[PDB]
């Protein structure tokens, strides 16, 4: 289907110009309360996963699979997604999370709400590895796409799905390299590099779980409540 | 739900 035969070049297009706007936080912004603080990263989230599931949709290859799949795949990646999107926001920043344009928190001000300075810090380190790398838009735009292609795709003929889903994947490890070979690297420099982006994955999938607990632990205290979508998307795990 | 209406959308 239309994604396999795509070029190097067409694939980061298409990514790149898929990608959702930055939004901004809620103006109403004094120093905060954890009830309050709570309040703006949720209502935060929940506008973003409206524009992730449009952005899904225009990833080549993921409207090729039925709804079910689609699902399935967008509610194990959703908080994974929304993660490696701020820590991208926030490379800019080091020692800050650009949670929005208006809304720049530093490690302290994760200390507001209980148990969050500890993936704030994860979310720090994943920032200044990407740094540290040099890590390009166009990376990025790759990386994001094999996150909402994978994070599901051992946890499903739902066969012949898998192998779409992995033949997608393979693509854009050919357009990574491609990149990467643009940019001059050699042989071994290519295959170095793309293995360090895609182990930075598996600390992505950390961060998830532990967000997704935490998530999950908010709730139950219910400190502030969460809209239907991430309630919903909360539930699926 | 939600996901299902936003997916058809
Ligand atoms: N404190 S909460 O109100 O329980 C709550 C609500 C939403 C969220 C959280 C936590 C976790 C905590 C770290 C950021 C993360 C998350 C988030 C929000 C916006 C993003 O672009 C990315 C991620 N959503």
């Amino acid at each position: 289907s239309l994604a396999l035969s795509l070029t190097a070049d067409q694939m980061v297009s298409a990514l790149l110009d898929a990608e959702p706007p930055i939004l901004y936080s809620e103006y109403d912004t004094r120093p905060f309360s954890e009830a309050s603080m709570m309040g703006l990263l949720t209502n935060l989230a929940d506008r973003e996963l409206v524009h992730m599931i449009n952005w899904a949709k225009r990833v080549p290859g993921f409207v090729d699979l039925t709804l079910h799949d689609q699902v399935h795949l967008l509610e194990c990646a959703w908080l994974e997604i929304l993660m490696i999107g701020l820590v991208w926001r926030s490379m800019e920043h080091p020692g800050k999370l650009l949670f929005a344009p208006n809304l720049l928190l530093d490690r302290n001000q994760g200390k507001c709400v209980e148990g969050m300075v500890e993936i704030f810090d994860m979310l720090l380190a994943t920032s200044s590895r990407f740094r540290m790398m040099n890590l390009q838009g166009e990376e990025f735009v790759c990386l994001k796409s094999i996150i909402l292609l994978n994070s599901g795709v051992y946890t499903f003929k739902s066969l012949e799905e898998k192998d779409h889903i992995h033949r997608v994947l393979d693509k854009i490890t050919d357009t990574l390299i491609h990149l990467m070979a643009k940019a001059g690297l050699t042989l071994q420099q290519q295959h170095q590099r793309l293995a360090q982006l895609l182990l930075i994955l598996s600390h992505i999938r950390h961060m998830s779980n532990k967000g997704m607990e935490h998530l999950y632990s908010m709730k139950c205290k219910n400190v502030v409540p969460l809209s239907d979508l991430l309630l919903e998307m909360l539930d699926a795990h | 739900k939600i996901l299902h209406r936003l997916l058809q959308d």
